């Protein structure tokens, strides 16, 4: 009989692993601040690593990697990727963008590759001119990056219609990287204007501002069955090829640079940690990374199996109880 | 030369000083009786071993120590041991009864009965001195003499000896060999008590040491004398460079200096490598480059903590045996590379490093085997703020029922010294958190 | 050499207090004309915490045996260990208490009481470092339970600063048939929450349950009770008697067990139950040991440790085995059931290992619980005497000794306060 | 990267090597503290003793 205590009851991935849990009968949930657990499904913020692996006779495991917060808030991925030499000014995936606080950074240096195409993207504002943003942020009591807007992605038809694509990736105690083989497309259900910029309408993808101020697809989700089958037909290739080998490269680098700082390889506990990264496809069926969520939700139609493959990969292979929906990927 | 007064308080505090000054007569070559034959100056010396040890005119070379125990049991161990010829009666001080885990009854109760022939005794010593330099000072976090007495001790000391230094080494308690259920109550009790008073303390979790012997040294259940020899190894490394010939942390100013640049900061970690089983047939012996990555490795820390989640403020290199500064150089930009170092802002990062030649002594019939080769890292790390963190959550845990608070209450503490004390390690934990944030 | 200076009082006090010196002699070495007759050094290393030592190198238990009728006295002296005690330390009187508790307490007990405090005296300032007292008596008599709670007041007025320590025998109407023993209790168990540091509640209840049920005596005594009494009193002195880091002495083990000064009552348990005769073949376990010894089943109160929580634990195993293994088997009972030990006293449970087994077997393990559930106990007690006391009934035996019924409101009150306490922590 | 202060000797050597640059109670009051709770210690005694009295 395995142990574990729930810390985060606003998460909907873990409310559904703990029902999982609980439904295998060898499992049993404790009193949240109860030490004695094998498993922590852990609060989002401020979680007490250091209180973890110190319980004599309790193999200890935890669903955060600590440190990959780095990876997780805007301004540290920024400063991450221009700073990690595996992954370089050099990077050819990822949009030009610079950390700026509202008046250790580089405001500076921002306007000075500006002055030589210029739409760029900061509760959110696009924009062409600098000099107004620069005070949306200075208003904000809060450290907000810029980077270049994309300016040509790739249009959806019929709809003229843009997208962001979110894949769910899974790095396990062993620091095995697995990428569920099922994303998701949240597409934008209004069409796309070139023109002005300034109107969070048909330019921001994510769902719930879509549920607002907004038929093709259900819940302006498009999964990999359709959006293949489109690419099939519109554009004579496939996601495979066009797409998701840069998604898996991506994600590769991402979690391969951080890995000498998070491993929990030979420490007193184990992580694990589900991650969210979402992506952008321009018009040469170029690839982009625009953020990695360390808290992510899933898909509706999809919970029931990712959470599955969560307790088979992640948990089960740390406490073993009485094909497969990830691909694995190397290094 | 300038002497070092060793003071060992409670039965942890004892246990472990017979060890260390076990291992100190090995390595200078001091018998049982104090005879050391290669002592060629009789009767006196300011060689750099009589720091630690006087001498007398028949070629008796005596500890600068004292031991003290609110009970008899443990010293008169000491009195009747080995080495009883080592000591002289004076400097081993007992009671009748113990503080019985009650940092109040250490403290105030049974500490004040015996604290003034303590210094009576201390004072002894000092007069001995040509150039004093302060104390080394060994007890337990968890017992009542080691938590209470000490305390008590710590201030008294700080009156009579305004401008000595004062070193700690310090027994962090773990359930695994544990003998209160109120250790974190006396742990954060005596460090509250004890921090404006300790220059620099030296802090071993039972835990770690319990785990090191289990895994490396095959010790399916480890006793205090197993865990007692590895701990003095590792003391011995540290004050190696105030018994021996050198340049590096020569005088107990010195380990201030080089690890403590913030006063109340002032909990060094100690890394130690390698550990390796007697009972092993034979180890392929570890290189330079091996046993200083492995000062890296939380497995063989003396607190199990997360250097990558914090910044260091400091950082020494002491190796003992087969090294010369090019391996170690060569050994340095390779884990700069390999692994995430992050000093403060304010900070070099940079390493002061000490070669011993002499390689590790091992106690005939211990379990470690000898080595040709050995580091101590000693890193100013926040990341020790995580064994602060543990203590103090389960300080509130029971705190919080009051659980226990009466028998303090009953030594003639008062409730207010308990929240007065968890305040000021609130404070510490903060201290640790603002100097560690990049991230 | 920190003492110990045992008194047993009244007729049960003096028949589980004079099986306790017979079982602990023989572990000791002892032999009955006190001579030392042992192998190991181990016996002797720390023999005199219960003994004191004489020239003509004898042994005598550092012992009081008081009553207030000369029964069982004679019953001790010609008893197998009847020579060992201090003779002088024979202090007994000719009336009986008549199972009263008053007359224990106030009248023939006060005749007596300072005779007692004499030889008490007399043995305390001999002591290097006393640690403190013990006491074995039941409280549903007279004797131990009204003269023996008054001995702890006068006691505790000279040595205020010493360890007080019982072993408290709760009566049963399974057992026993006096109708007034509920009084008595009650009266008694208010002293001993304001007068002793450590209760070991020794409940005849559980002692028939397991006679009964369990070994199969169908037709139990005295003698078959106190065998299991003998066997828990000596496995909760171990630590006292033989060298060891954990509870080592009264005051470390109240530190590490009392976490609230009136919630002393503690709940013992044993493995394996044997009866006497009955011939160990297969040792247990260190496994069966831990499951055994936290059974309900083995607990010698009557109380269902599921119903509450425990506060605080001290388990003693003794014999020759894996100190991995006990670690090992005590962690798994914490893991697998850790909603049972209260989350706000971390690390509550200890464990200690002695190498020297008990007479008859290889393998031993001890049970001491401070468990909320001990409250089934008082309950339990606490019916019995106010179905009685709402009527008043046998009152006149008290008040024909000078009492009021207020202060059988008062024991009663005082109770009831201590179960509800218990209640505090169970839920918290 | 630099190494500095390289001191040698018979008995071993020290350096320093830099891989980068940066970015009290008197005795009096002691007493009167221990006496304190000494005497809470004994106030606490007195009622008790005290109480045992009626
Ligand atoms: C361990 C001490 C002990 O020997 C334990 C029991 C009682 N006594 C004295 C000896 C004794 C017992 N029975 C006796 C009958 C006549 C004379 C003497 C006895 C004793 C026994 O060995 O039985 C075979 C016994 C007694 C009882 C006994 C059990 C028992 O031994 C098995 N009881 C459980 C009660 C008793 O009240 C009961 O059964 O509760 C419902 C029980 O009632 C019935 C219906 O049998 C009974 C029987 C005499 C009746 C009235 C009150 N007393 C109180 C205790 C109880 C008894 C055993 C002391
Ligand atoms: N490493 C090590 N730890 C010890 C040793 N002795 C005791 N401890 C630890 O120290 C704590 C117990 O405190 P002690 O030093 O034994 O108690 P004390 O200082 O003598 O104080 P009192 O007995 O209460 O008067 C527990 O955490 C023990 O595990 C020892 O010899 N070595
Ligand atoms: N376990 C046990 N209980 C006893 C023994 N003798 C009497 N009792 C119980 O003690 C109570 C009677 O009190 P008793 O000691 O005989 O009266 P006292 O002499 O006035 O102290 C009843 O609950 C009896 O069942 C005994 O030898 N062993
Ligand atoms: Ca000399
Ligand atoms: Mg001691
Ligand atoms: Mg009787």
């Amino acid at each position: 009989m395995y142990t574990f205590v729930v810390r985060d009851e606003n998460s909907s991935v873990y409310a559904e692993v703990s029902r999982l849990l609980l439904a295998t009968g060898q499992w049993k949930r404790l009193r949240k601040d109860n030490p004695r657990f094998n498993l922590m499904l852990g609060e989002r913020n401020r979680l007490p690593f250091g209180r973890l692996g110190h319980e004599p006779g309790l193999v200890q495991l935890v669903n955060y990697y600590r440190g990959a917060d780095k990876l997780c808030r805007k301004a540290s991925l920024v400063k991450l990727i221009k700073t990690s030499p595996e992954l370089s000014e050099s990077c050819t995936w990822f949009p030009e963008s610079y950390v700026i606080y509202p008046t250790t950074d580089e405001r500076e240096v921002f306007l000075a590759a500006y002055n030589r195409g210029n739409v760029w993207i900061a509760g959110i504002l696009i924009s062409s001119e600098a000099s107004e943003l620069l005070d949306f942020i200075d208003e904000q009591g809060q450290v907000h990056v810029i980077q270049k807007y994309l300016e040509k992605p790739l249009l959806l038809e019929p709809g003229h219609r843009k997208f962001d694509i979110r894949s769910w990736v899974l790095v396990d105690h062993l620091y095995n990287i697995y990428l569920y083989r099922e994303g998701v497309l949240r597409t934008s259900s209004e069409p796309y204007n070139s023109a002005n910029f300034q109107d969070k309408t048909c330019h921001l993808t994510n769902h719930c501002i879509q549920k607002e101020y907004s038929r093709y697809e259900e819940g302006n989700e498009m999964f990999f069955e359709e959006f293949n089958q489109y690419l099939m037909d519109a554009l004579n290739t496939t996601l495979e090829n066009s797409i998701l080998l840069q998604i898996k490269h991506i994600i590769r680098s991402c979690l391969m640079c951080i890995e000498p700082a998070i491993s929990t390889k030979h420490l007193h506990y184990q992580s694990f940690q589900l991650f969210g990264f979402d992506f952008m496809v321009d018009e040469e069926l170029k690839v982009w990374l625009i953020e990695v969520n360390g808290a992510p939700a899933c898909a509706q139609k999809l919970y029931a199996e990712l959470c599955q493959g969560i307790v088979d990969v992640a948990i089960s292979s740390v406490f073993p109880l009485a094909t497969s929906i990830f691909i694995k990927l190397h290094h | 030369m300038r002497e070092c007064i060793s003071i060992h308080v409670g039965q942890a505090g004892v246990q472990i000083g017979n060890a260390c000054w076990e291992l100190y007569c090995l390595e200078h070559g001091i018998q049982p009786d104090g005879q050391m034959p290669s002592d060629k100056t009789i009767g006196g010396g300011d060689d750099s071993f009589n720091t630690f040890f006087s001498e007398t005119g028949a070629g008796k070379h005596v500890p600068r120590a004292v031991f003290v125990d609110l009970e008899p049991t443990v010293i008169d161990e000491v009195r009747t041991g080995t080495y009883r010829q080592l000591f002289h009666p004076e400097q081993l001080i007992t009671g009748k009864e113990d503080a019985a885990n009650n940092y109040a009854r250490g403290h105030y109760t049974i500490g004040k009965e015996i604290i003034d022939l303590v210094l009576d005794r201390i004072r002894k010593l000092a007069d001995q001195c040509t150039g004093l330099q302060g104390f080394l000072v060994f007890h337990s976090f968890g017992g009542g003499t080691g938590s209470g007495f000490t305390s008590l001790l710590m201030e008294r000391l700080s009156v009579d000896y305004g401008k000595k230094s004062k070193l700690e080494f310090s027994i962090y308690p773990a359930p695994q060999v544990s003998t209160a259920v109120v250790e974190p109550y006396n742990s954060i009790l005596t460090t509250h008590t004890t921090l404006e008073h300790s220059d620099c303390a030296f802090m071993v979790d039972n835990e770690a040491i319990y785990d090191i012997c289990r895994r490396n040294l095959d010790i399916e259940r480890p006793t205090y004398t197993n865990l007692n020899r590895l701990i003095s190894q590792i003391v011995s490394s540290i004050t190696a460079s105030l018994r021996f010939d050198g340049a590096l942390n020569v005088d107990l100013t010195e380990f201030q200096t080089n690890l403590v640049p913030y006063p109340r900061i002032h909990f060094p970690l100690a890394t130690y490598a390698p550990v390796i089983s007697a009972e092993k047939a034979y180890h392929e012996q570890l290189s330079v480059a091996e046993i200083t990555n492995a000062c890296f490795e939380p497995a063989n820390q003396m607190v199990k903590c997360d250097p990558r989640h914090g910044k260091y403020m400091a950082c020494c290199l002491l190796y003992r045996g087969d090294v010369v500064p090019k391996d170690v150089n060569a050994a340095i930009a390779t884990i700069k590379t390999k692994r995430s170092i992050q000093f403060v802002d304010w900070c070099p990062t940079g390493f002061k490093v000490g070669i011993n030649y002499q390689p590790p002594t091992v106690v005939p019939g211990g379990d470690l085997a000898k080595v040709q080769r050995a580091v101590c890292m000693l890193s100013n790390t926040t990341a020790i703020a995580e064994a602060w963190a543990r203590l103090d959550h389960k300080f509130d845990l029971m705190y919080a029922k009051r659980a226990f608070v009466h028998w303090y209450v009953g030594e003639g503490m008062e409730e207010g010294e308990f929240s007065e004390a968890r305040e000021d390690m609130a404070a510490l934990e903060k201290d640790y958190e603002e100097v560690g944030v990049d991230s | 050499m920190r003492e110990i200076v045992h008194i047993q009082a009244g007729q049960c006090g003096n028949q589980i207090g004079a099986k306790f010196w017979e079982v602990i002699s023989d572990e000791h070495g002892i032999d009955p004309t006190g001579s030392y007759h042992g192998d190991s050094d181990l016996q002797l290393e720390r023999i005199n915490v219960y003994y004191n030592e004489a020239t003509g190198n004898k042994y005598v238990p550092r012992a009081i045996l008081v009553d207030l009728e000369p029964g069982t006295m004679d019953s001790v002296r010609s008893g197998p260990f009847g020579q060992i005690f201090r003779p002088d330390n024979f202090v007994f009187g000719q009336s009986g208490a008549g199972n009263n508790w008053a007359k224990g307490h106030y009248t023939e007990g006060a005749e007596l009481v300072d005779s007692v405090l004499d030889v008490v005296r007399k043995e305390s300032e001999s002591c290097d470092c006393l640690q403190g007292f013990q006491l074995t008596h039941s409280l549903g008599g007279g004797t131990g339970s009204g003269m023996g709670t008054l001995l702890i007041s006068k006691i505790r007025e000279e040595y205020p600063d010493r360890i007080m320590n019982t072993f408290s025998v709760m009566p049963s109407p399974k057992v026993s048939d006096t109708v007034v023993e509920p009084y008595n209790a009650t009266l008694s168990v208010h002293q001993l929450v304001e007068n002793t540091d450590e209760t070991y509640c020794i409940d005849n209840e559980a002692l028939y349950d397991i006679c009964f049920r369990t070994l199969k005596l169908t037709t139990p005594t005295y003698g078959d009770l106190n065998h299991l009494v003998s066997a828990t009193m000596s496995g909760v002195t171990t630590c006292l008697r033989f060298p060891g880091q954990l509870n080592a002495d009264l005051r470390k083990l109240a530190v590490n067990m009392v976490p609230f000064p009136r919630l002393h009552f503690f709940m013992p348990g044993f493995a394996p139950l044997t009866s006497r005769g009955s011939q160990q073949y297969r040792a247990l376990t260190v496994p069966e040991l831990t499951q055994q010894m936290f059974d309900s089943k083995n607990m010698m109160a009557a109380c269902d440790p599921r119903h509450g929580r425990y506060l605080t634990v001290a388990a003693i195993f003794r014999g020759r085995m894996s100190m991995k293994e006990v670690d090992e088997q005590m962690l798994n009972v914490q893991n697998k059931n850790s909603s049972y030990f209260v989350e706000w006293i971390p690390n509550n449970v200890k464990t200690a290992v002695c190498d020297i087994p008990p007479r008859g077997l290889k393998m031993s393990a001890t049970f001491i619980g401070n468990s909320t559930a001990i409250q089934e106990l008082f309950k339990r007690i606490s019916e019995q005497f106010t179905a009685m006391f709402r009527r008043k009934a046998f009152l006149h035996w008290y008040t024909g000794e000078g009492m009021d019924e207020m202060e059988f409101t008062e024991a009663e009150s005082n109770m009831n306060d201590l179960v509800s306490e218990y209640q505090q922590y169970q839920d918290a | 990267m630099e190494v500095i202060e390289l001191n040698k000797c018979t008995s071993g050597q020290s350096f320093e090597v830099i891989l980068k640059p940066p970015s009290d109670p008197s005795l009096e009051e002691i007493q009167k503290k221990l006496e304190a709770a000494e005497e809470r210690r004994k106030y606490q005694e007195a009622e008790l003793l005290k109480h045992l009295a009626e």
